[PDB]
RNA sequence: AGGACCGAACCGACUAAUGUCGAAAAAUUAGCGGAUGACUUGUGGCUGGGGGUGAAAGGCCAAUCAAACCGGGAGAUAGCU
RNA sequence: GCUCGCCGGAAGACCAAGGGUUCCUGUCCAACGUUAAUCGGGGCAGGGUGAGUCGACCCCUAAGGCGAGGCCGAAAGGCGUAGUCGAUGGGAAACAGGUUAAUAUUCCUGUACUUGGUGUUACUGCGAAGGGGGGACGGAGAAGGCUAUGUUGGCCGGGCGACGGUUGUCCCGGUUUAAGCGUGUAGGCUGGUUUUCCAGGCAAAUCCGGAAAAUCAAGGCUGAGGCGUGAUGACGAGGCACUACGGUGCUGAAGCAACAAAUGCCCUGCUUCCAGGAAAAGCCUCUAAGCAUCAGGUAACAUCAAAUCGUACCCCAAACCGACACAGGUGGUCAGGUAGAGAAUACCAAGGCGCUUGAGAGAACUCGGGUGAAGGAACUAGGCAAAAUGGUGCCGUAACUUCGGGAGAAGGCACGCUGAUAUGUAGGUGAGGUCCCUCGCGGAUGGAGCUGAAAUCAGUCGAAGAUACCAGCUGGCUGCAACUGUUUAUUAAAAACACAGCACUGUGCAAACACGAAAGUGGACGUAUACGGUGUGACGCCUGCCCGGUGCCGGAAGGUUAAU
RNA sequence: AAUUCCUUGUCGGGUAAGUUCCGACCUGCACGAAUGGCGUAAUGAUGGCCAGGCUGUCUCCACCCGAGACUCAGUGAAAUUGAACUCGCUGUGAAGAUGCAGUGUACCCGCGGCAAGACGGAAAGACCCCGUGAACCUUUACUAUAGCUUGACACUGAACA
RNA sequence: CUUUAAUGUUUGAUGUUCUAACGUUGACCCGUAAUCCGGGUUGCGGACAGUGUCUGGUGGGUAGUUUGACUGGGGCGGUC
RNA sequence: CGCGGGGUGGAGCAGCCUGGUAGCUCGUCGGGCUCAUAACCCGAAGGUCGUCGGUUCAAAUCCGGCCCCCGCAACCA
């Protein structure tokens, strides 16, 4: 929930937090559970390919269900865990058969549901079917980008994809970013949309919070040294050099986007 | 002060030794420059 | 509870004096700041030369950096001494 | 040998790391030592470093290294799968006492324990590169219960005193004892037992997971410390026998209680918060291929084995790192008494040193300090430096404010000792005995003893009672920056950076971007409430007009236009 | 005003006296809205300023305490250095004389201090200038260029409209 | 000659459909106790994409260099 | 105090570059419309080209001096 701090200390004055007392005090499900190995924005070749990143509480990557193969045996939901990997609320789901398995939390579902996947599957939030076999203009999250590829589009605590027209082998989606592609028939997808939506006003406070978050600090172009950062220089705060990365490349409007094997299945810019 | 040179045989060795050289063709090759020369400690191990 | 308060260990380095062919190629003496955290520290890895790293000074990378060290071009060139 | 002074959260005692014989004995004093030198970490000769249990080696993994094939690359070579290395982590096992010129948890004595080979024997379904459990885990907080250790008392032994008193409720010292085995407590966790079935766990499963029955109540797991035992053994103050007079051979009393109490242990607990907190094997359990005469497995007992390397000394320094016997730097552990909140600080303990030039003289001048008449910033770039303030408790405390502050605002007052209250209080710990008992380390009661705040009252001492060390200077106007923080090692710490927050813009996943000839990685085991880039830099009020020029994005008619 | 050259602008406050400080005046050489504008509690080894306390900072120093400085003993350096029988003065001089001319003055040598000179020691001046020197950095200087992007051919086909 | 006609002829321009090259950081299986790689079935794509030669543009991201002399010191000015 | 640019009816600006020919808006004057003014309409006047001096057939113009006005410079030790 928005819940509010009070301003006891410097710091602690702006301090908002989204609590929740809904979600397990307890520790994860152990058989679902492995050590993910965090590295400061560096790839093998040792250098730091994307700035930023460092520094952060240790994790532990709770594997995830997105393809939900398994359908036809009904489940219910046992608890809902808390997962620092997602924006999200994991769901420890426990199928009939004793397969406990994680999945990500759609709306405001609750910890005693019982939900289901396949094709006979009804139209309730959480179930898993088709989109082939789902009607046009309701909206859906974990949306599938191919047959068994998995599930790629809006799982981010709160967003959530709309279905909007019935291309006969095809339909085609509204993204959360506005942008509309025509994705292929068959795939999969769990109605309804991603729970925690509050999200958005999590307000950290203290500059430490982004610390443990995981980022380092940002430096701003101009304060660099020419000879570092092509904005650079200056006898301070000097400019006028159109505005680009630290690559000169533009940035503040400039189209990257080119695939052109893709170009067949999105429809319209985002908007 | 902190001056430089920190001892440690273990780090000395992984960098700087025997097996360490020999690794790589700069390696061997750098031994090769010693042994025409006709260097006595060779490498730096044991 | 707190990047919360006073304050040793610990880390830091604001001021003053001594030193300034030193006790010492940056310390001592008296005061000083932080001191549960964006903290500090041992052991071991990883990143490398127009490259690395950088809470960014063009600071640091073995007392050496607006382009390290060593060997080699190479007896470079020097309308100057 | 005798006094004296200093450290004593060390300037003490153990280790790593690193040194690499500096250890110890005899012996020499040319050179080394900032002086002499008989001395020495100096030269020379010799001696010294004993391990089934400490550690390494070894089993097993993290970051990361290497990498059969493989993908890729002018060669060299790059990355990476199966694997195989890699501790700073997990995994079996010893404690006490004595002994040397130097070694000891290694040697001797007593007393144990651990992991395996083989065999005898009574028995019995065993079995993986496989499945499951276990290993296996964050921060902060709060006490509860204990022990180290200490204080006091009792006891034992010794003394009665260089100058007044001192057989006394008087003075000095000791008052010690492990691991292991038995015992299973304070306290913590979790409800157990049997039967049937199962789309679950790449196969299989009596094991785990799930679903029902029925049934029984407590079972079981974990776990400090205490009490026995180890131990009618050792240590043991000081005598007794001899002194090579350095020490040695023998001998040997008391050996208990109460209380205070840890940052150590129970606790790889409980509560709680968010930032949501390794891996693998050992170990336990269960099956597959296979083997059933066996083989193997479990338990008692006997026998045998535990290899190899390290082990001396230094280790906050004269031996490491700083060119030196250098005021410097160097991770972990143990850390007593009085006073005190305290690991500050002062004086002391054990133990260790007086810093490897001295002896005088007592001038200016310099350095470190003490004090100063009256005035009290006139000094000066500037109150630079000094002085000054300083503690506990209680009363009391503004503007402004984001309502938490400001605030310890400011400012004051009271603090020693002695007795009484009260032949020591409140409080704490708590034996005897009695009652009970599901019987032991038990449940209540009961209160001796012991320890011991804070306060009031009266008297008294001095100039001064937070007397020493220790220990805020305060207030008002105002610029800049929100704020803790970061930064020019070695002249700049700031108004510079960062920062939460805001805006813009890019990016629909084989994502944008980035490293890279390439493969492949990071981004992200994330997917627009996500991620990258840029610019301002909390919060409050708010953010105007300009598309000429530059740049960016959208457009397509025509002109112009490459290779062909 | 961290921005105002003229300027110590003008008025007022604080002062015996105020080129700084504080509040206003607009004459903004040459502020201004996200290279943010105006405020703002709290915080600051921050800048400026005032008062109180407090004192050797000072008026203007005095005494004492210690470690050196000084003497005796041992050990025992360093920068520097053409050669020296190495005075003042007025002038002269490559234009600031211990050394030249004239004149004055001065017995030979040590010790403890003081720094005016010996254009004193130290570093082939970093400021200035020069060289068809070098080095990095800049852009709508030049010429190329990785990357991005456009098209044609090959990889690369087949049928209809 | 102007620009008209129908049939074949030489090709072009796009638009649709198909698949057999090629892509597949989609599914399952085998090598194989293997998230690498290769092979094989099936699906999605599909002559686009992507790559090589040639080529226009962009291109201080990056590199090599240029940026005069006299001058009553140098710059600015003026000048050759 | 050097360098660049300008000065034109009563006001602000064109034309100056290449010498002949000076224009625009406002302002003024007279008439009309209105009860009167503004507004609006009609018509007309008004210039020494900063001043003096040159070259030329002739100078606002092209050259020079002086005056004024605006802007920039007036730095490095
Ligand atoms: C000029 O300012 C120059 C600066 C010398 S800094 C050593 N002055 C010369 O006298």
């Amino acid at each position: 929930a928005v819940v509010k701090c009070k301003p006891t200390s410097p710091g602690r004055r702006h301090v908002v937090k989204v609590v929740n007392p809904e979600l397990h005090k307890g520790k994860p499900f152990a058989p679902l559970l492995e050590k993910n190995s965090k590295s400061g924005g560096r790839n093998n070749n040792g250098r730091i390919t994307t700035r930023h990143i460092g520094g952060g509480h240790k994790q532990a990557y709770r594997i995830v269900d997105f393809k939900r193969n398994k359908d036809g045996i009904p489940a219910v939901v046992e608890r809902l865990e808390y997962d620092p990997n997602r924006s999200a609320n994991i769901a420890l789901v426990l199928y009939k058969d004793g397969e406990r398995r994680y999945i990500l939390a759609p709306k405001g579902l609750k910890a005693g549901d019982q939900i289901q996947s396949g094709v006979d599957a009804a139209i309730k939030p959480g179930n898993t079917l088709p989109m082939r076999n789902i009607p046009v203009g309701s909206t859906v999250h974990n949306v599938e980008m191919k047959p068994g590829k998995g599930g790629q589009l809006a799982r981010s605590a709160g967003t959530y994809v709309q279905i909007v027209a019935r291309d006969g082998a095809y339909v085609t989606l509204r993204l959360r970013s506005g942008e509309m592609r025509k994705v292929e028939a068959d795939c999969r997808a769990t109605l309804g949309e991603v729970g925690n939506a509050e999200h958005m006003l999590r307000v950290l406070g203290k500059a430490g919070a982004a610390r443990w978050r995981g980022v380092r600090p940002t430096v701003r172009g101009t304060a660099m040294n020419p000879v570092d950062h092509p904005h650079g220089g200056g006898e301070g705060r000097n400019f006028g050099k159109h505005p680009v990365t630290p690559w000169g490349v533009q940035t503040k409007g400039k189209k990257t986007r080119s695939n052109k094997r893709t170009d067949k299945f999105i429809v319209r810019r985002r908007s | 002060m902190k001056r430089t040179f920190q001892p440690s045989v273990l780090k000395r060795n992984r960098s700087h030794g025997f097996r360490a050289r020999m690794a790589t063709k700069n390696g061997r090759q750098v031994l090769a420059r010693r042994r025409a020369k006709g260097r006595a400690r060779l490498t730096v191990s044991k």
